[PDB]
């Protein structure tokens, strides 16, 4: 009865994960250091900003 | 019927193992010599916010990037004006156990959590001047553990009674049980798009949640203890999360496994916060060892030591343009490194 | 609501004293600091004295120096004005300004009906605005300007520039702070900008609440000096 | 007429004698003292601040008394070449001495205050104050040394040794100064560490976990045995000198005797130094632990 | 160089510093106790009395010294992070009804959960026996020995039982170099807890002030 509900409920939630799309690894890190490369100039702490635009300045 | 339902569980589970395997040709530690390294990065103490009487347990960064929100045992909720470094308001909570704290996207609200199992929202801007609660948001029989909003009517809480949800502000009401956990949920980190967000829940594994329907899509497992922080990449389809094993794991929604692991021999404590840089290169991360070690995102390797803290970094976070981060710790301080 | 309601009229002969008490009820009286703006029979604003929250630092106008004495009673609610030797210039309304300071805030938000007391018988920022009853059709679009001696722009990023909006026998409500920033609950009809030192605010529309008398406020000195009066006018 | 000059080549040999390694063993016992409590500053800050700091200046008080040694030695020896030299020798041993034994003082204030008073101690214990403090006792013995050797600096031209390097053998000086450096020290530390002590062991009466604070009482214990050893004798020798020379008089042998015992009562009046780092700051775990791995 | 607002910013948040600074006397000054029972143990009963003279918190005074004793009896949880919110917490005040020998291992058990979690290291245990008189009742009745077979007096002499139960949740205790442990067999109307609380905290800071002292 509740101990096939939660096992039912269960067995479906790992078939519902199954049937999912799976994005190649090597092209999934790729994306990822594309992102990383896209926006590199813009972080500030990658790339220390100048005391003049820095607002933290003391 | 029981024995032969375990049996296809099972069998589920070597399914989605096989097919990750199989997904698996290379490994992002291989694929990211070829790159620049990020070389030594060196933060100082650019403030020191000092005003708290007890331990800070969580910090948020607000959307313009110049106010901060922090939590302590004092039962005090303080928000501080990062650049000068001035109390905007000290919001004195009901229950002095707060464990968590949020910043609304918009800025009119913060929302403070703990033992109490109750998720309360503070309206900074009205017209009599004091911050005043909102509302209380009742109806988690554990702690809340971390809470973020979505927008300024949708709060999304997770606690320790193994459930995450989506509130209404407006109502009041639960609106969707994240249900799904086997133990106590310890973090959550809304996606940028906010339509979906991650959560650890001391099981070792991290669950994707689809906001606008209710059903975790993915369960990410890995690691061998509990995992105290969660956070998620910039470009929206990673997160990195941080255990009591000293190891944080960066793991993807796309390939749903393990990309890569930030461990280090030297370090042995847990970690209690985690959030990326802005371009999520680097890998901010606190330990129980007073410090933060910064992580390069791609090959992990110890980018630096965030060093200055006189106890446990219990929470950490970055600034929307990236341009501070603010760390906070048990000595009642927080320190904005630049 | 937010509520402050001043008391204290009458015909004082010059050289004598009285007191003005302004009593708030609504708001956090402790946490709001208090000003106190007069208006001679028919002519513009003009700062006086101020309070800080706690009654930490008190400025005064260098026209009132010394015979004026502004005193707040947080448990009291009540914010008091001690004049004593009052001249033929101190015949005006009285207004009491609620201003709140931190990021981001709201000051010169709230102001009070003043009650008025007739008289028998430099360093200060000039703000001047060149405009007098302009000539203005119900819907259109029109623009007022105000100028500045002095840059309002501090290295902070912000200009402190004030606009406020004194409907005709009301009490003036504040449209801008810091040149920029809509006040709550006023129409994003209004809006403003402005350099340096140039100065000027534009309304997309014009309907019934807008005819009135626009001021400009600079905050950079604590003298507060206005500028003169625009009497917007329907044509 | 009775002589000393037996006497005082006698002293110039053995005090010297045992001079040397007193003063070679402070001298490094305390320089690692002074390290330890660096770095007992520097890392373990937040509970280990004050105590710290009184255990510094106690440290730096020893290690003028250390530098002062040799000097004292060689201007007992050899005549004063310089005599402002002298009477500096005179007047930085006596500040430095004087400072090592309020601050001992001090030091049990601290300890029977924190003990009886548990409450009030824990709230008004901050390193600024025992900083002030420490600095109050600096000014005092600082102020107060001068007074005393000034006017033996005006006779000092090249008798210096030990015999009339001490103030002036005046009755309404004595007394006043005996008390205040003999009765009310001593007493002060006798009854903070007995009360301590007393408390410690009261302590059974509230818990079984009494016996963890066996070390405590021993080291409290050490600290007043070590005091009394290096600090009675050398005044109950001012007192028979005294005695001696304004009261009855004791036959040449005897006046000799105490004369002799005098002396060597300053030695190990000097030794107070090892004994204050074999005492305050080796009893302790945290200490000869950390700084003897490091 | 600061504008009129920013000064103005400056002085509120000096305001805010001000208050702060009046509350961190009387947060420096507060002990919390972490009260920590059973259901049989009485606890609810121990509390009604005392103060009369989610988590809930109740806090009196006691010799003009500020206290706070948290109960979190309705939500008990075994995570780290839970047990870390009570860190700072000055003692632990364990009830155990010692009348009730049939559940006394599972008692056993809490205790030595709760005194070897290695996040209370830092803090005192104040045991408190409770139902002494029930315990006396039972003791000139049944023995001890049934449930425990360790115990080496007479079952039925009073001090005996005592004795061997306070030996019994001493044992679980496995650090016995960290902050004492109190023991206290007291029932639910003693009306004298609040002193013997007060004395046990006093000592237990007495403890913390030897411990920054250098004294060992």
């Amino acid at each position: 009865t509740a101990s096939i509900a939660q096992a039912r409920k269960l067995v479906e939630q790992l078939k519902m994960e199954a049937n999912i799309d799976r994005i190649k690894v090597s092209k999934a890190a790729a994306d990822l250091m594309a992102y990383c490369e896209a926006h590199a100039k813009e972080d500030p702490l990658l790339t220390p900003v100048p005391a003049s635009e820095n607002p933290f300045r003391e | 019927e029981l024995d032969q339902l375990r049996q296809e569980a099972e069998q589920l589970k070597n399914q989605i193992r096989d097919a990750r395997k199989a997904c698996a040709d290379a490994t992002l530690s291989q694929i990211t010599n070829n790159i620049d390294p990020v070389g030594r990065i060196q933060m100082r103490t650019r403030r020191t916010l000092r005003g708290h009487l007890a331990k800070i347990y969580a910090m948020h960064w607000g959307t313009d990037s110049r106010l901060l929100v922090s939590a302590s045992q004092d039962g005090k909720l303080i928000i501080w004006d990062s650049y000068t470094t001035n109390k905007v308001h000290a919001i004195p909570l009901r229950s002095s156990w707060v464990m968590t704290c949020a910043y609304a996207p918009s800025g009119n609200y913060v929302a403070c959590g703990g033992l109490d199992n109750i998720c309360s929202i503070y309206n900074l801007k009205t017209r009599e001047g004091n911050v005043r609660v909102s509302r209380e948001l009742a109806g988690h029989t554990g702690y809340l553990s971390c809470c973020r909003f979505l927008d300024d009517n949708q709060i999304v809480t997770s606690s320790g009674d193994t459930t995450c949800a989506l509130w209404d502000i407006e109502t009041g009401q639960q609106t969707t049980t994240f249900t799904g956990h086997t133990g106590d949920v310890m973090s959550l980190s809304l996606a940028p798009d906010t339509r979906l967000f991650v959560s650890g829940a001391c099981d070792a594994s991290a669950k994707l949640w689809d906001v606008r329907e209710g059903m975790c899509r993915q369960t990410f497992t890995g690691h061998e203890s509990d995992i105290n922080a969660i956070c998620f990449f910039p470009n929206g389809n990673a997160f990195a999360t941080g255990s009591d094993d000293a190891t944080c794991r960066l793991f993807d929604l796309r390939a749903d496994q393990e990309l890569m692991t930030y461990s280090h021999d030297n370090i042995i404590c847990g970690i209690t916060s985690v959030s990326f840089s802005k371009s999520g290169r680097l890998l901010l991360a606190g330990y129980d060892d007073f410090n933060c070690n910064v992580w390069d995102a791609l090959k992990a390797d110890r980018a630096g030591v965030l060093a200055g803290h006189d106890n446990r970094v219990s929470c950490l976070g970055v600034t929307d343009d990236g341009m501070a981060v603010a760390t906070g710790s048990w000595d009642s301080f927080l320190k904005i490194w630049n | 609501d937010v509520q402050l309601v001043e008391s204290g009229g009458g015909l004082v002969q010059p050289g004598g004293s009285r007191k003005l008490s302004c009593s708030a009820s609504g708001f956090a009286f402790s946490s709001f600091g208090m000003h106190w703006v007069r208006q001679a029979p028919e002519k513009g604003l003009e700062w006086v004295a101020y309070i800080s929250s706690g009654s930490g630092t008190i400025y005064y106008a260098d026209t009132v120096k010394g015979r004026f004495t502004i005193s707040r009673d947080d448990p009291k609610n009540t914010l008091f004005l001690q004049m004593t030797s009052l001249r033929s210039e101190d015949t005006a309304m009285y207004y009491c300004v609620r201003s709140i300071y931190y990021y981001g805030s709201s000051p010169f938000d709230f102001w009070g009906q003043g009650t008025t007391l007739t008289v028998s018988s430099s360093s200060d920022i000039v703000m001047t605005q060149a405009t007098s009853s302009v000539p203005v059709t119900p819907g259109e679009s029109v623009s007022i300007s105000c100028r500045s001696s002095k840059s309002l722009l501090h290295s902070n990023g912000n200009t402190y520039l004030y606009w406020f909006l004194q409907r005709p026998g009301q009490s003036p409500q504040l449209l801008i702070y810091r040149m920029s920033n809509l006040a709550s609950g006023v129409p994003d009809r209004f809006s403003g900008s402005g350099s340096g030192t140039a100065f000027t605010l534009t309304i997309s529309r014009l309907e019934a609440e807008d005819v009135g008398v626009y001021y400009c406020m600079q905050h950079l000195e604590y003298p507060l000096t206005f500028g003169a009066g625009t009497k917007l006018e329907l044509k | 007429d009775c002589l000393f000059d037996g006497v005082n080549e006698l002293m110039k040999t053995l005090q010297f004698a045992v001079h040397i390694p007193t003063f070679v063993l402070g001298l490094l016992l305390n320089l690692l003292a002074i390290h330890g409590f660096s770095t007992f500053l520097k890392n373990r800050w937040p509970d280990y601040a004050a105590t710290s700091i009184y255990m510094i200046n106690l440290a730096v008080f020893d290690l003028l008394l250390v530098l002062s040694l040799p000097f004292k030695m060689v201007l007992s020896q050899v005549q004063s070449p310089f005599p402002s030299l002298c009477t500096l020798v005179e007047c930085l041993y006596f500040v430095s001495m004087y400072g090592s034994v309020f601050t001992r003082c001090f030091i049990s204030m601290d300890r029977f205050l924190a003990i009886r008073y548990p409450l009030l101690v824990s709230h008004l214990r901050s390193p600024r104050k025992i900083f002030g403090i420490c600095c109050t006792i600096w000014v005092l013995v600082w102020t107060g040394s001068i007074p005393i050797y000034s006017f033996h600096g005006k006779v000092e031209k090249y008798m210096c040794f030990h015999n009339m390097s001490d103030d002036t053998w005046s009755a309404k000086v004595f007394f006043p100064l005996e008390v205040f450096g003999f009765l009310l020290p001593m007493g002060i530390m006798g009854f903070c560490c007995s009360r301590s002590i007393h408390i410690l062991l009261g302590r059974r009466d509230h818990t079984q976990d009494w016996v963890q604070q066996k070390a405590c009482i021993y080291s409290i214990a050490a600290s007043l045995a070590v005091f009394v050893v290096s600090f009675l004798p050398v005044h109950l020798g001012f007192f028979l000198q005294f005695l001696v020379r304004n009261s009855f008089i004791v036959e040449c042998r005897a006046k000799q005797s105490i004369s002799f015992f005098l002396q060597l009562s300053m030695c190990f009046s000097n030794v107070n130094c090892c004994l204050d780092v074999f005492c305050y700051y080796f009893v302790i775990k945290e200490f000869r632990m950390n700084i003897r791995a490091h | 160089t600061l504008s009129a607002e920013d000064k103005a910013a400056a002085e509120r948040s000096k305001e805010i510093d001000k208050c702060l600074s009046r509350e961190k006397t009387y947060v420096k000054r507060l002990v919390k106790i972490l009260l920590l029972g059973a259901d049989n143990s009485g606890k609810s009963t121990f509390l009604k009395q005392m103060r009369i003279i989610g988590i809930h918190e109740y806090d009196f005074e006691i010799k003009n010294v500020p206290f706070k004793m948290v109960d979190v009896g309705g939500q008990r949880s075994e995570r780290k992070r839970w047990f870390e919110c009570f860190d700072s917490v000055t003692s632990i005040l364990f009830l155990v009804d010692s009348s009730d020998f049939n559940r006394l291992t599972e008692s056993l058990n809490d205790f030595e959960t709760i005194v070897n979690n290695r996040v209370f290291s830092n803090v005192s245990i104040i045991l408190f026996l409770n139902k002494t008189d029930l315990l006396e009742e039972k003791v000139q009745i049944v023995s001890i020995k049934d449930y425990f077979l360790e115990f080496e007096g007479d079952p039925h002499c009073l001090r005996d039982v005592q004795k061997f139960l306070v030996e019994c949740f001493r044992n679980k205790r496995r650090d016995q170099q960290q902050k004492p442990l109190y023991h206290h067999f007291t029932t639910a109307i003693n009306t004298e807890n609040a002193r013997l609380i007060f004395r046990d905290v006093k000592d237990t800071i007495l403890h913390d002030n030897l411990k920054q002292l250098m004294l060992q």
